[PDB]
């Protein structure tokens, strides 16, 4: 043995793995290996939870009733509030499943493991000689689920207004959010959207003129992608050609000849869009919400004329109103 | 009877997820 | 050779095969419409129209 | 001949002017809430 | 109905190689498109007449 | 006969064979004054 | 990578673009001012002035019922003073 | 509960036959001499 | 009631201090 | 012969392409943002929708909007010269004829782009796999601009044209459709989604598996206009996405037919599930779930809330939504909850 | 409007036949 | 070269570029309007 | 307490990607490879297939 | 039309198609009847749909 | 329970020093070229 | 190939394939049958959508029986 | 008879099987919560 | 009538499944060259 | 790793799947009466 912890540092580090366990790797497989087996084990068949705090349990797994789009892993009590509550901080795991304990064990392995699995996509790049930053542009992502599952619950004071785990229990997330926040009216909200429909749109622009303008060494009745081998030299497309087709559809100095100037505007668009979309969420967490123009054009009697920002202020009273029924005792929502 | 049928699709796509891995095809370089 | 996607490109000139595929078509059309019939005589209450 | 960068730094302000103009209104014109 | 189009549509699979479908010139298997597409609108709007 | 909706069919229709024939005859005009090869 | 048009960098730097567009951009300008600002634009588009949105007491709105005779209907709303 | 009868079924169906396609295909293809 | 006129001279004196330097060429 | 002298001068390369296409295109499309761009500035919706949707009104440009016309209108087409406006510019404006207007030729518009796409792909000699892409945008348009209000009542249950407009579109079609509850729907955002993450990750993939072409950092530079060898390391990017995900491309000719596939596929799915909202065919609810909660008053999911927030969605909102339904809710039938 | 999608493709495909399985050489562009 | 002066994206251009501006100016007046 | 808190949850995040970027090129700037994959030793083909 | 069907069907049994048509409509091409006809029959579609 | 404690405890302890110690171990060593 | 009593028949509406008319043909004729269907489908349209009302017409369900 | 001239045979990789499976079982889990409705 | 609800996918996978193992080994026969 | 060695080819001719499926068939025409029950 040239020395046992050498050796191990050397299997850890070692590019020769099928799947590349990084030091950071250490960290993430056993946090996200606790997170998916309590997740799985919960979906299915843990019992309704309290959420609000208020006696009011609510079932979110497939064996109490559910299915796969209502089913969800609900999360925290919000008698608990920002408490950490792990399993040994209860008198039984009965009491622990109905203050949503499971809910704050995933979360937590879950962002941890996520952002070492982050960790590890430099990691691996180092170990392969290439170019770090693909970490940066998923950083974009984690961040959001950092801003939904953290952030959110730090600023509200409560991890029971986290996200839930579960299809449904997302679309009430958000159904609320625009209530309390009003988040379609808000500059990063809106930047999301536009990196993420862009990037769709950007996804399939350039899936399309590279796709069309291949050159051709496919037969007639023979698949087209054969017309490409793993490990070439040259190109697999004529990117004169794409250029010179795009170029005419719009004008010409509009079109990308580049392509690194093309794959860097490919990734640049949409990870910057959601950082500000992750950012939103992140600082509607402190409240500081979108636009308010209710009531602002009135007529010269002092009549109030109503915009369709007025029409959405009526959707969100509902929403308002009516979300959380049984928990509100006093006037105004700080909470 | 929904239960079962949920897992067991979702049993399927783990199922599946470790094939789609390490029973995938041999990515082979140049000569292919 | 051929995808799947691709399997009735057998019959872009072939003109007798192509026949025999709508053909069959035509068959399966014809045969859903009368069987499906069938099932409807076989569930409709004609006790009262109103 | 006039050089491009005084060009694009004086349409450039041009633009802040008007555009600063209509942000302006949001606090006086119709669009207030007063 | 469907039964005889079944029959039918064996058929003509089976004997595919019909001369009608090959052009005399070029020997070679063709479809003169524009003069069916006369043929079969003239049956289409007669059928439509008596309709 | 010849209402008031059908009035303004008319109108509606010459003012768009209109559009269309200034279109064109522009276009056939223009493009016969330049094109050498 | 050319075409028969005159490179933008050149026309955008010309004295004697700027010898016109200093006297053709303003004029647009102050041109759509006078739009708005005489009040034109008002009937135009038949929009309604801070004062003509409704009647003094009424506080109900004009809202048209009917497509035939909604330009009729349209017109009835202005007359009472609105 | 009180679900549909048919959704087991229609479940069922809905993996099988497409699946079913595919594998035919794919061990078809894996066969083919050379 | 106007201080727009503070603004513009402030505004304007940035590339002023490298407009004068266009006009005496040298260390851009 | 006139016809290849006109054809010659259309498709002639200039800086901006005309084209056969162009005698359709360039007229429609600037109209149409033209139309838009007028009536965000001058035209009102107050006799259509009780609503100020203009800067001269003093709406900013968030909630400025064209506004659909009145509930009264139907389906017309509200031409110009039509029974309605009967030649009249003002009163078209005011009956809402710059919606049908902005629509209608919007829709020729990307009619003719599609078709430039088409055409100008034939002469580069180019595959058209840009014109196949563009009809997942097509068809989204067409299912909700045009097919869904030709389902419902009138035009005036279509998109306003305009940001906020667009943002009560959202929030009705979850108060009313509970879209968000439609599988087509859900399809719709992974495709969206999981292309905005294709875009991202393919992208930021090769930039960090790039070839060493120059000695600045900068490696932009570095790269050969002229094809010749791949500008980066496909067999490297291979390696890396196998060890950390598992699973990795190694077909570029795929990875990019891939690229259009799934964000060109999302937007079809979606526009499917909207021309089902249009006969208001929805997946409003589950009856399995309904059934229960009507017995057990202790029963409850993240499913039921929801349908809670819609009951109030509807009910706060549909008074000054639908102005032409005369709504008048009192206080005391208006669904609420505690102290709220 | 699903049948839509199949005009289009078609349509593509029948006009468009020849620089289908790719394209192919020269370098022409912006210049007529 | 010889440059032409009017062209077709001249025409383009002006389409946008005319009206663009004769509404910046209308939308500026707006600013002042009160009650 | 609002306009605080977010602004500097927002320079916070921006700064943790700026480490991230940061951290990432000085590692392969040592390492000396921050500037493409050598053409000629391309380290990953000298790399036992996984397959 | 049933009238007008037969006659316009004569007329493509006798007529033949203009060459310059014959070129652009890629005729004598199958996939392009089925490109022209399936356009005629989601337009049929849309109708029947609508009323 | 108060067991679980500990050993959950002294489970994350030893990932944790075994990734303290793991970039400790001359990490900027193992790459391709300089080291 | 393969003869038979209907094939042959068939044989002759079968056999002019290429054959195409010279140049711009019926085109310019075509054309205006064109233009006359896209007004006609244009005026029912705007019949069924009531933009254009003709009395003698009532597009109801009314003017039955 | 003569073996007809117009066959090809037919082709489906092992990735495009696992493509392929995915996503039926995807869309198998993403229906069946309405198809029991 | 008052049957097995299970009756169906149980008769309905017992065709399938074998049924299906079969074709899958036919046609991979099937396209065995040579 | 080595190609194994042991490994040889699978077959099912026409009439073993003709056999086969009616055996298959008829089987469930026999208990399907019993799966209703
Ligand atoms: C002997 C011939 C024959 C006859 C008399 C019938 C009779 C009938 N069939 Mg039927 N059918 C037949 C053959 C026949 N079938 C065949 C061969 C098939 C297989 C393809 C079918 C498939 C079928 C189905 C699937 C259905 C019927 C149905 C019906 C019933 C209602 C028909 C209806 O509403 O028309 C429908 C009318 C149309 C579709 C109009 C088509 C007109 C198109 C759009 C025009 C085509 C374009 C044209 C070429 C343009 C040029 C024309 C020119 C004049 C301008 C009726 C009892 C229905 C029923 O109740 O089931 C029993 C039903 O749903 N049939
Ligand atoms: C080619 C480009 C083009 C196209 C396709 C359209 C299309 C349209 N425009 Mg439009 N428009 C265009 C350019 C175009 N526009 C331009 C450049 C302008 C600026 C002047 C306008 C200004 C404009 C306005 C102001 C309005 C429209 C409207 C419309 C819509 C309805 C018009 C209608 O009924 O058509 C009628 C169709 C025709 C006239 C075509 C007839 C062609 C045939 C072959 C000629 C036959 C004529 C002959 C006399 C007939 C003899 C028959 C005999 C029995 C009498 C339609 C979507 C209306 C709208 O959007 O309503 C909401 C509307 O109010 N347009
Ligand atoms: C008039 C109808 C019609 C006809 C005759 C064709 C004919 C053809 N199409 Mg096509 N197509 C159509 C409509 C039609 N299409 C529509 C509406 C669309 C849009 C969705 C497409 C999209 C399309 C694409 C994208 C492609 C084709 C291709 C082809 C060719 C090969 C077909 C093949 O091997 O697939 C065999 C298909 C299978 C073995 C799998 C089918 C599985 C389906 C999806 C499940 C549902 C089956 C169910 C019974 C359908 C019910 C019918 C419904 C209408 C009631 C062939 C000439 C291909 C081509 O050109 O090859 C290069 C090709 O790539 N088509
Ligand atoms: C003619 C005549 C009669 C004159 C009148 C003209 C007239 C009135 C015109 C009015 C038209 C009008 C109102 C507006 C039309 C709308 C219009 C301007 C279109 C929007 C275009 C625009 C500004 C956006 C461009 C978006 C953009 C940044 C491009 C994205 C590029 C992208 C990421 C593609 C991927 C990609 C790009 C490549 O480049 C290559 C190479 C490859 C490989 C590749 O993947
Ligand atoms: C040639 C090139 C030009 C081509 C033009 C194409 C169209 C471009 C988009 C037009 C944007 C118009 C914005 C505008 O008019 O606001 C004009 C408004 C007018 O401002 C309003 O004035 C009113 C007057 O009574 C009220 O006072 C309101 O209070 C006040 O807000 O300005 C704004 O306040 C918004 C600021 C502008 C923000 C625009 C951001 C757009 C980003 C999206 C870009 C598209 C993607
Ligand atoms: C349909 C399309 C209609 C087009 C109508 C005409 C548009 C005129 C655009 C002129 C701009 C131009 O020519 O390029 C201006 C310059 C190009 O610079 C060019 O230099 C050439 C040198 O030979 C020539 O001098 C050209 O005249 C000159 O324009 O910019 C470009 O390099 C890239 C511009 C890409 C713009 C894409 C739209 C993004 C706009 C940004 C707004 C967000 C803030
Ligand atoms: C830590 C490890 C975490 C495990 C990650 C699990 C990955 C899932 C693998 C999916 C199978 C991949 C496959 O089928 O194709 C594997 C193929 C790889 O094979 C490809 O073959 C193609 C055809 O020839 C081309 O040749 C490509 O170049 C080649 O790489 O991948 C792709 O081409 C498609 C990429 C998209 C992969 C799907 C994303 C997975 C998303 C899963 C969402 C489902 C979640 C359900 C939850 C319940
Ligand atoms: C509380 C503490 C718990 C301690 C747990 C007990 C110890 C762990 C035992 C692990 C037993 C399971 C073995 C798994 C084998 C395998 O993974 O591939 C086998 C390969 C082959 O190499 C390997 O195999 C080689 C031997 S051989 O080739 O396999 O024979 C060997 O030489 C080499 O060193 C080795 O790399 O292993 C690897 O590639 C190393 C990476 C392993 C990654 C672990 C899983 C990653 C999960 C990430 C999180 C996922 C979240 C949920 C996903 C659904
Ligand atoms: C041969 C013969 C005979 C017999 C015949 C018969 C018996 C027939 C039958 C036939 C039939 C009996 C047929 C049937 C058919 C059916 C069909 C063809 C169906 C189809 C369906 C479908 C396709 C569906 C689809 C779907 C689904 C699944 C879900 C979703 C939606 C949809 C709709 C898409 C006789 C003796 C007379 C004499 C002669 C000989
Ligand atoms: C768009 C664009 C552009 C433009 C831009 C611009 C337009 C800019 C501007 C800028 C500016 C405009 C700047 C300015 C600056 C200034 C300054 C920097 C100043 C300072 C001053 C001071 C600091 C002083 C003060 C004072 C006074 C004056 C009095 C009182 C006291 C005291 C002393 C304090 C460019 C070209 C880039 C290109 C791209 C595009
Ligand atoms: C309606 C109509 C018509 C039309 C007209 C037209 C066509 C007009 C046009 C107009 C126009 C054509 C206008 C334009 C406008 C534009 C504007 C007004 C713009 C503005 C812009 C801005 C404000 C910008 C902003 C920005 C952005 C967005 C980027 C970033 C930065 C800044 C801030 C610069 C006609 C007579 C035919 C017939 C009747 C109906
Ligand atoms: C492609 C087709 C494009 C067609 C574009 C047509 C645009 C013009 O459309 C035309 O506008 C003028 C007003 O300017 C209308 O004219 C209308 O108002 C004028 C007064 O202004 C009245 O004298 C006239 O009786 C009335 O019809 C026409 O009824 C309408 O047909
Ligand atoms: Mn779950 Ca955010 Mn509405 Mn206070 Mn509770
Ligand atoms: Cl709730
Ligand atoms: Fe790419």
């Amino acid at each position: 043995s040239a020395n046992l912890w050498e050796r191990f540092c050397n299997w850890v580090t070692s590019t020769d793995n099928r799947l590349y366990v990084g030091w950071f790797g250490v960290i993430m497989i056993p946090t996200l290996l606790a997170a998916t087996i309590c997740f799985v084990i919960a979906f299915i068949a843990a019992p309704p939870v309290d959420i609000d705090g208020i006696r009011e349990p609510v079932s979110g797994s497939l064996l109490y009733g559910n299915n796969i789009i209502t089913g969800a892993v609900v999360p925290s009590s919000n008698a608990i509030g920002l408490h950490f509550y792990p399993i040994w901080e209860a008198a039984s795991l009965d009491e622990w499943l109905y203050n949503g304990g499971p809910y704050q064990l995933i979360i937590f392995h879950f962002l941890l493991g996520a952002s070492c699995y982050m960790g590890r996509q430099w990691e691996l790049s180092y170990r392969l000689g290439m170019r770090p930053w693909i970490c940066v542009a998923y950083s974009a992502p984690l961040a959001s689920a950092f801003a939904v599952f953290l952030i959110y619950p730090i600023g509200q004071g409560s991890f029971s207004d986290g996200m839930p785990l579960g299809i449904s229990g997302t679309f009430n997330f958000m159904i609320v959010f625009q209530a309390e926040h009003n988040i379609l009216m808000h500059p990063f909200h809106q930047l999301g959207v536009a990196g993420v429909f862009g990037g769709a749109l950007f996804c399939a622009m350039h899936g399309s003129l590279v796709t069309s303008s291949l050159i051709r060494e496919t037969t007639e009745t023979e698949s087209a992608n054969y017309g490409y081998k793993f490990g070439q030299e040259e190109e697999t497309y004529n990117i004169v050609a794409a250029h010179g087709y795009f170029g005419r559809l719009i004008f010409q100095y509009a079109s990308f000849n580049n392509s690194r100037s093309l794959h860097f505007f490919l990734a640049a668009w949409p990870v910057v869009g959601v950082w500000f979309t992750a950012l939103g969420i992140s600082t509607m967490a402190f409240n500081l919400n979108g636009f308010n123009f209710n009531h602002s054009v009135i007529d010269a009697k002092g009549n109030v004329i109503n915009t369709w920002a007025d029409i959405i202020n009526r959707a969100n009273l509902g929403m308002e109103v009516m979300h959380e029924r049984n928990a509100h005792n006093f006037p105004l929502d700080l909470a | 009877m929904e239960t079962i049928t949920y897992v067991f699709i979702f049993a399927c796509i783990i199922a599946l997820f470790f094939f789609a891995i390490f029973f995938r095809e041999p990515p082979r370089i140049t000569k292919k | 050779g051929l995808p799947w996607y691709r399997v009735h490109t057998v019959l872009i000139n072939d003109p007798g095969r192509l026949i025999a595929a709508h053909l069959m078509h035509t068959a399966l059309v014809a045969g859903w419409a009368g069987s499906m019939a069938l099932y409807e005589l076989a569930t409709f209450d004609p006790s009262d129209p109103v | 001949r006039i050089p491009l960068w005084i060009v694009a730094t004086v349409a450039g302000m041009g633009v802040i002017v008007i555009v600063g103009l209509f942000f302006y209104g949001a606090y006086a014109g119709l669009g207030s809430s007063l | 109905l469907s039964g005889l189009l079944f029959l039918a549509a064996c058929w003509h699979w089976v004997y595919w190689d019909l001369e009608l479908f090959r052009d005399p010139r070029t020997g070679e298997p063709a479809l003169d498109l524009p003069k069916m597409f006369g043929i079969h609108l003239f049956l289409a709007g007669l059928l439509c007449f008596g309709f | 006969t010849i209402t008031p909706s059908l009035k303004g069919f008319f109108i509606g229709l010459l003012s768009g064979a209109v559009v269309l024939g200034l279109t064109f005859a522009v276009l056939i005009a223009i493009s016969q004054i330049d094109k050498v090869q | 990578g050319t075409t028969g048009e005159r490179p933008f960098s050149d026309i955008i730097t010309s004295v004697r673009y700027w010898v016109i567009h200093s006297i053709t951009i303003p004029a647009l300008f102050i041109a759509g001012w006078l739009f708005v600002s005489t009040g034109l634009a008002y009937d135009v588009f038949g929009t309604p002035r801070p004062d003509s949105y409704y009647a003094q007491e009424q506080r109900s709105i004009p809202l048209v019922t009917d497509r035939f005779e909604a330009k009729q209907q349209v017109e009835t709303f202005l007359e009472q003073l609105k | 509960m009180e679900v549909n009868q048919l959704g087991l079924i229609a479940t069922a169906l809905f993996v099988l036959v497409p699946s079913v396609f595919l594998i035919i295909l794919y061990v078809q293809t894996e066969s083919q001499q050379k | 009631i106007a201080q727009l006129t503070m603004i513009a001279m402030i505004g304007i004196a940035g590339p002023m201090i490298i407009f004068l330097l266009a006009v005496r060429r040298g260390n851009l | 012969g006139w016809f290849d002298i006109l054809d010659d001068w259309l498709k002639r390369d200039r800086f901006v392409f005309v084209g056969w296409s162009g005698i359709l295109l360039f007229p429609c499309a600037y109209l149409a943002l033209g139309g838009w761009l007028t009536g965000t500035t001058f035209v009102t919706s107050w006799y259509t929708h009780g609503l100020a949707s203009s800067y001269l009104e003093g709406c900013n440009f968030l909630t400025v909007a064209v506004s659909t016309p009145a509930n009264s209108m139907g389906h017309s087409l509200l031409l110009l010269w039509g029974p309605e406006a009967q030649g009249d510019f003002t009163r078209w404006c005011q009956l809402g004829g710059l919606w049908t207007f902005i629509a209608l030729h919007g829709a020729f518009g990307l009619i003719g782009f599609m078709l430039r796409q088409f055409e100008i792909a034939r002469l580069v000699g180019v595959r058209p796999y840009n014109a196949i892409a563009f009809s997942a945008p097509i068809a989204v348009f067409v299912s909700v601009f045009l097919i869904y209000p030709l389902g419902q009542s009138s035009w005036f249950f279509a998109p306003s044209f305009g940001v906020a407009a667009i943002f009560r579109f959202l929030l009705f079609f979850q108060g009313f459709h509970n879209w968000t509850l439609n599988p087509f729907h859900m399809m719709g955002v992974a495709g969206v989604l999981g292309g905005a993450l294709l875009c991202a990750i393919h992208g930021a993939t090769v930039e960090n598996t790039l070839f060493q072409d120059g000695e600045g950092a900068s490696t932009f530079r570095a790269f050969n206009p002229t094809q010749a060898e791949e500008t980066y390391s496909m067999v490297t990017a291979n390696r890396f996405w196998s060890q950390i995900f598992g699973i990795a491309f190694s077909n570029k000719r795929w990875l990019h037919f891939f690229m259009l596939f799934v964000p060109v596929t999302g937007l079809w799915m979606s526009a499917i599930g909207v021309v089902g909202l249009a006969l208001n065919l929805r997946s409003y609810d589950f009856i399995s779930q309904e059934i229960r909660a009507a017995e057990d008053p202790e029963f409850e999911t993240f499913y039921t809330k929801n349908l809670l927030l819609n009951e109030g969605i509807r009910a706060w909102m549909a008074p000054q939504d639908q102005p032409h339904e005369n709504f008048v809710f009192p206080e005391e039938v208006l669904p609420r909850g505690n102290a709220l | 409007l699903l049948f839509f999608f199949g005009h289009i493709w078609h349509g593509a495909r029948t006009l468009f036949r020849d620089v289908f399985s790719g394209i192919d050489p020269e370098l022409s562009p912006e210049q007529v | 070269v010889s440059y032409p002066i009017f062209t077709v994206r001249w025409v383009a251009v002006h389409t946008l570029a005319v009206p663009t501006i004769f509404f910046l100016g209308a939308i500026a007046a707006m600013q002042f309007i009160q009650r | 307490r609002s306009w605080l808190a977010t602004s500097h949850f927002v320079l916070a995040f921006f700064f943790l990607v700026g480490h991230l970027w940061h951290a990432g090129r000085a590692r392969a700037a040592a390492a000396g490879f921050e500037k493409g994959i050598d053409r000629e030793s391309e380290p990953v083909l000298s790399m036992p297939s996984l397959d | 039309a049933g009238i007008v069907g037969i006659i316009a069907g004569l007329f493509h049994i006798l007529v033949r198609p203009p060459q310059r048509l014959y070129k652009a409509l890629r005729m004598g091409n199958i996939e392009t009847v089925l490109s022209s006809s399936i356009a005629a029959v989601f337009f049929a579609a849309f109708v029947v749909a609508g009323t | 329970m108060e067991t679980l404690k500990i050993t959950v405890y002294i489970v994350v302890t030893f990932f944790v020093l075994l990734f303290v110690f793991g970039f400790l171990s001359g990490d900027p060593a193992r790459n391709p070229k300089r080291k | 190939a393969r003869r038979t009593w209907l094939g042959d028949i068939l044989r002759p509406l079968n056999s002019e394939y290429g054959k195409v008319a010279p140049g711009w043909g019926t085109t310019p004729l075509m054309a205006v049958f064109m233009g006359l269907f896209l007004v006609f489908l244009l005026i029912i349209l705007e019949i069924y959508n009531s933009t254009l009302i003709l009395d003698g017409v009532n597009v109801s369900w009314k003017a039955l029986g | 008879m003569e073996p007809n001239p117009n066959r090809q045979p037919v082709e489906l990789n092992r990735t495009s099987l696992y493509l392929g499976l995915l996503l039926i079982l995807v869309l198998a889990l993403l229906f069946s919560s309405y198809f029991f409705n």
